[PDB]
Order: C-alpha cells, then structure tokens, then sequence
C-alpha cells in the first residue's frame, strides 16, 4: 500500500524481466495478488529475462503471464484466483518459447493445477505448443508418473506426433523414464513408431545408456532389419553392451525373428565397423 | 452494529476462514439470511472465498437451493461455473437436491453451460438422475443437452439412473424416447 502510493507496481526488467504480480503469483500469498489485481492490469505477458533467470529448466521464458508461474511453483489458491479474473487467457497463453500452462504445471508434479485446469478449460489436452509438443511428451520427458496417469486419465492421444514426429514415448524413452515407458507401452503407444529422419524408440533408447529400458523395448516389437542397418544404433548398441556385461546385446540377438541371421549379419556389422 | 466500529478492518474480519474454511458469506449463503447476505455485500466482502472442499457461496446456497440469495450473489459479480474438489457446478448441486426454479435461473438467467462435466465427467442431467429427481431431468431436457455423453466409467445416463434404481427416472428418459437407449 505505500509502494502502492508512489510505484506503479509494474516495473522490472533488470535481472529479471517481469512483474511483481508474477513475483506473487510465484510464491504463494493470495490476496496480495488480489490487491495487485485491483492496480496491476493483471495479464502482462512480461518480457525475456536477462542474465539470470528462475525457473529451472525455464532458462528463459518469453513473455509468461502470472497464470503461468501460479500454474507452475503450484499456487493452486492462486491458480483459482487467477482463472476468475478479468484477463483470464487459459487457452492461448503463448510463450515464445511455446508453453501452456498446463505444460508448466507438467514440468512438475503439481496434478491439483492439472485437475484446475483440465476441469477449467478441457480444450487443453490435445494443445500443442511451438515445438509441437503436448503435455503427454513434457511429463513423460520428465518422468512424473502420476501425472501422466491424470494426462490419460483425462483422456489424449497417446500416439500423437511432434513436429518431427516424436510420439511421447519416444521422449520418455529417450530420458529413459522406464515406468512411465511401462504405462504407456502397458496401456497405449506402439514401439513400432518412426520420426521424420527415420527412427524408434530403440534408437533413443540405445542411443543415451539406459539399459533397463532398452530391455523392456526391445522385449517390445521393432524392426531389426531396419535397425541394423543404422550404424549409428549398432555403435551405440555396442557402447550400452560394453558397460552392462554384454546382456543387451544378447537380448537382441535372442528376441530377433531369426536369431542366427542377425548374430551373424550384425558381427559382420561389427567387424566392417572396426 | 458490530460493522459500525472498524473503520476497514471489517474486511479483515470478513477475509478470515473458519476451521472448515468458511467466511460469513459461506455461512449466511449456506443458511439463506437473505437481508444479511444484502448486508455482507453491501460491505464488499470477497465473494472468491473457498472452503476446504473447494466450494463458494453458490455452491452452498446451490446446495440448500435459495433463490434471491444466488441472485443476490450474482448481482455481486459471483461466478457460476466454478466448481469444487469433485469439479461440480451450481448446476450440478442444483439438479443433485431438487430446485427447478434454481436450474431456471441459473440457465435461463444468468447463462450457465448445461453440459458441464464433473472430475467424473458427469453432466447434471445424470448426476441428476444420480438422485433420481424427475422434474429436474425433464426441465434439463426441456432445455436440452447431450443425453448419452458417457461418465468416467463410460456411463450413459440410465446406467447411473440404475445404479440407484430410480424407476420414474427410466422411464422419464424411456418414455419420453429421445436417444433410443434401450
């Protein structure tokens, strides 16, 4: 209220380029932000930050609203402020960066902001942002298990692209989340999914260490023939080996459809990359 | 009397929550003190207050079904379609207990979304039939909605209608006929 008198309570862009309605949104105390409600205009979509950002993995967040930042440290009295406000924007919500909230509610936990937000809008689930992505791929990639049971609870499309083509599953096994590439193998995606340069989810899975999940895929079906011939994935095939006393390269050896054929066809493989 | 000797700390005293959660709107619109609920907003109490349960004065004064206390409510720029823990809406604790005349003028006057889903992805008209109330289902569907949009358990409205084995109620949406949901 004394800073009230002289500020005009919508300033920062040193250090930091946002508001200090997205500073309460962010921490908590509610009906602070209700006062900063009735002086700030309450939707700004601030500003880049500079030099050092919050956030985390949000290195850099381009014009966020103080719906997104509630929706992210979890703030769910202030997520239910600020979906009754005047400028609420739960459906567009643009990022350069591309988010929506409830992306920003998936980099954490956070399932009660999912449950606002599912229940508020529902024309969300199936929102992609610039980079294509759904919330299936960002809590999957980040391995929130339970909120990836809401996110199919509510109801997506699990078999659902990016723009190069990633299913989520690919994203989830590429960070190598192994239950949350149990649940949606046990109850969804096929493993037989390319991308737009030709891949599978052995290929993320191979590609980046992560042996039990390149066990649990490759007990799944997948193309070894179009697989051997990836030099890249036989390498990779070979490092996951060399550190995990050569199981895995046994398991796809064994699982194969003609197991002698690709022992012997994928040593030849080895010994010309030698 | 006790609004005469604090000059704005009245707010003060009227932003606090009980145990349960509650502010004295909660409790005057949960009861239907009609003149004091006249009172509280002519001193500008939040009406954005929320319990435990996640629920407004619209859901409690939803909940007992009084009229000019929603109206008085709503005149104070309350907001329908909010909902609780379990995501109901007005509409929802309307249509549960019975109150026609409530589900006229939250629909008819003020606009309110008739198709709206619980955490149970539940539209009012068989949550409605949940309680079996007969009167209510056939002003939902004088005003008309999608009828065998499926529950969380995939439920099409005369399953839930016979889950509480509400006779009247099948053949409200039987006799009636409008989806051939036998």
């Amino acid at each position: 209220d004394v800073l009230k008198s002289t500020n005009s309570l919508r300033i920062n862009s040193k250090k930091l380029g946002l508001t200090p309605l997205h500073v309460a949104a962010y921490y908590g105390q509610a009906d602070t932000v209700r006062e900063l409600l009735t002086s700030v205009p309450a939707t700004v979509k601030s500003e880049t930050p500079t030099g050092q950002s919050l956030f985390g993995d949000l290195g850099t967040e381009s014009g966020m609203t103080p719906l997104h930042l509630a929706a992210f440290s979890g703030n769910e009295n202030v997520v239910r402020l600020l979906l009754n406000s005047a400028g609420v924007q739960v459906d567009a919500a643009t990022i350069e960066n591309g988010y929506n909230p409830l992306h920003l509610a998936c980099f954490g936990g956070h399932m009660s902001v999912v449950g606002l937000l599912l229940s508020r809008s529902a024309e969300l689930l199936q929102s992609q942002d610039r980079n294509g992505r759904t919330g299936l791929h960002i809590a999957a990639m980040h391995g929130h298990i339970q909120m990836v049971e809401i996110l199919l609870g509510q109801g997506a499309e699990i078999n659902a692209t990016d723009r190069n083509g990633w299913t989520p599953l690919h994203c989830a096994a590429k960070a190598g989340h192994l239950e949350v590439v149990k649940l949606l193998c046990e109850a969804g995606a096929s493993p037989k999914s390319e991308t737009n340069y030709g891949c599978a989810a052995i290929w993320f899975a191979a590609s980046e260490g992560h042996n039990e999940v390149l066990r649990y895929l490759m007990n799944k079906e997948h193309d070894t023939y179009g697989l051997m011939e990836d030099k890249r994935f036989v390498y990779n095939l070979m490092v996951v080996s060399k550190n995990h006393n050569n199981k895995p390269i046994q398991e796809f050896v064994l699982v194969s459809p003609a197991p002698v054929d690709t022992a012997a066809k994928l040593s030849n493989i080895y010994i010309v990359l030698s | 009397m006790i609004s005469h000797m604090n000059p704005t700390d009245i707010q003060k005293a009227m932003n606090r929550q009980s145990s349960v959660g509650w502010t004295p709107l909660l409790i005057a619109c949960h009861r239907g003190h009609m003149e004091l609920v006249n009172n509280l907003l002519a001193n500008h109490a939040r009406v954005d207050v929320f319990d435990t349960e996640g629920r407004s004065a619209l859901h409690l004064a939803a909940e007992r079904g009084y009229l000019h206390v929603c109206d008085a409510l709503l005149t104070n720029k309350a907001f329908i379609n909010s909902k609780s823990r379990v995501g109901r809406t007005a509409l929802h604790l309307a249509a549960m207990n019975g109150f026609t005349h409530l589900v006229k003028f939250l629909i008819k006057d003020h606009n309110a979304v008739i198709d709206i889903l619980t955490l149970r992805k539940q539209t009012p008209l068989h949550l409605a039939a949940a309680s079996g109330q007969m009167e209510v289902c056939q002003l939902l569907l004088e005003l008309g909605a999608n009828i065998d949009a499926t529950d969380d358990l995939g439920q099409k409205p005369i399953h839930v209608a016979a889950q509480n084995n509400y006779s009247e109620v099948a053949k409200l949406f039987l006799q009636q006929h409008p989806s051939l949901v036998n």
